[PDB]
């Protein structure tokens, strides 16, 4: 119920999809990643917002704020977009828009 | 790219 | 009814206004929507879902 | 973001908030150069939407932010909207970002890419702290 005027930042761990499946099951599909189910949890507006690790030193997008526990339970793992399993489609829409 | 001017902070 | 069924937010994390007939009330009322799955009493205006609704 | 922290102010350059006419955040999205940002599928965002970068407060008016408009959306041809799979959306902005300290481009990773399991990564976002 209490929506922030100021950006809030969360530290999450990258999960396995077999670990994440333990909860989700079937749902997990390929092109998506979990992390989360560690204390915090993302929440109704954090919707295409990013999930990033930094490789090399630089913050890369590895996942995109997708769905979760409809209620936003910080024990639950959070399903995020998996970046590397859409990256090529978006390198394809640049080169061609 | 990745590499915010001003640094983040966690915690 | 979809005009009974309770308002849900779903599993997606957006933050998106939408609308659902309030049986409780008589009316529909403003709630808001995660952008996928629900259920069918969720209307994108007021006028909307008291055309379908009420 | 439940159980989170406020942001250090322009610390993540890429954030970017996605309101709509009426200037109402329903998304977030992430810059991933002057043109283009990333976001969600399921947020089904529009060219009436407006994508706004710099910023960090936004009961704020001091801030020197950019609200910029979209002139084409690209969403995953392959998104579900039943399983959610492939929920991610490409956005054009008609006018171009101006790239400065608090707006800058994230990285995007190589399909080839392993992120382990257990690697502390970090989300950012204006939704709810609180459920």
């Amino acid at each position: 119920a209490n929506t922030p005027d100021r950006l809030q930042q969360a530290s999450l761990p990258l999960l396995s999809n077999t670990n994440c499946k333990k909860y989700w099951g079937t749902k997990i599909k390929d092109a998506m990643i979990c992390a989360g189910a560690s204390g915090v949890s993302s929440c109704m507006g954090d919707s295409g917002g990013p999930l990033v690790c930094k490789k090399n030193g630089a913050w890369t997008l590895v996942g995109i704020v997708s769905w979760g526990s409809s209620t936003c339970s910080t024990s639950t793992p959070g399903v995020y977009a998996r970046v590397t399993a859409l990256v090529n489609w978006v390198q394809q829409t640049l080169a061609a828009n | 790219c990745g590499v915010p001017a001003i640094q983040p902070v966690l915690s | 009814e979809v005009c009974s069924e309770q308002a849900e937010t779903g599993p997606c994390r957006a933050m998106i206004s939408r609308w659902y007939f309030d049986v409780t009330e008589g009316k529909c009322a403003p709630f808001f929507y995660g952008g996928c799955g629900g259920n069918r009493n969720n209307f994108d205006t007021e006028e909307y879902c008291m055309a379908v609704c009420g | 973001i439940v159980n989170g922290e406020e942001a250090v102010p322009g610390s993540w350059p890429w954030q970017v908030s996605l309101q709509d006419k009426t200037g109402f955040h329903f998304c977030g999205g992430s810059l991933i150069n002057e043109n283009w940002v990333v976001t969600a599928a399921h947020c089904g965002v529009t060219t009436s939407d407006v994508v706004v970068a710099g910023e960090f407060d936004q009961g704020s008016s001091s801030e020197k932010i950019q609200k910029l408009k979209i002139a084409k959306v690209f969403k995953n041809s392959k998104y579900n909207s039943l399983t959610i799979n492939n929920d991610i959306t490409l956005l054009k902005l008609s006018t171009a970002a101006s790239f400065s300290q608090t707006v800058s481009a994230v990285c995007l990773p190589s399909a080839s890419d392993d992120f382990a399991a257990g690697t502390t990564c970090v989300t950012t976002g204006w939704g709810l702290t609180r459920y």
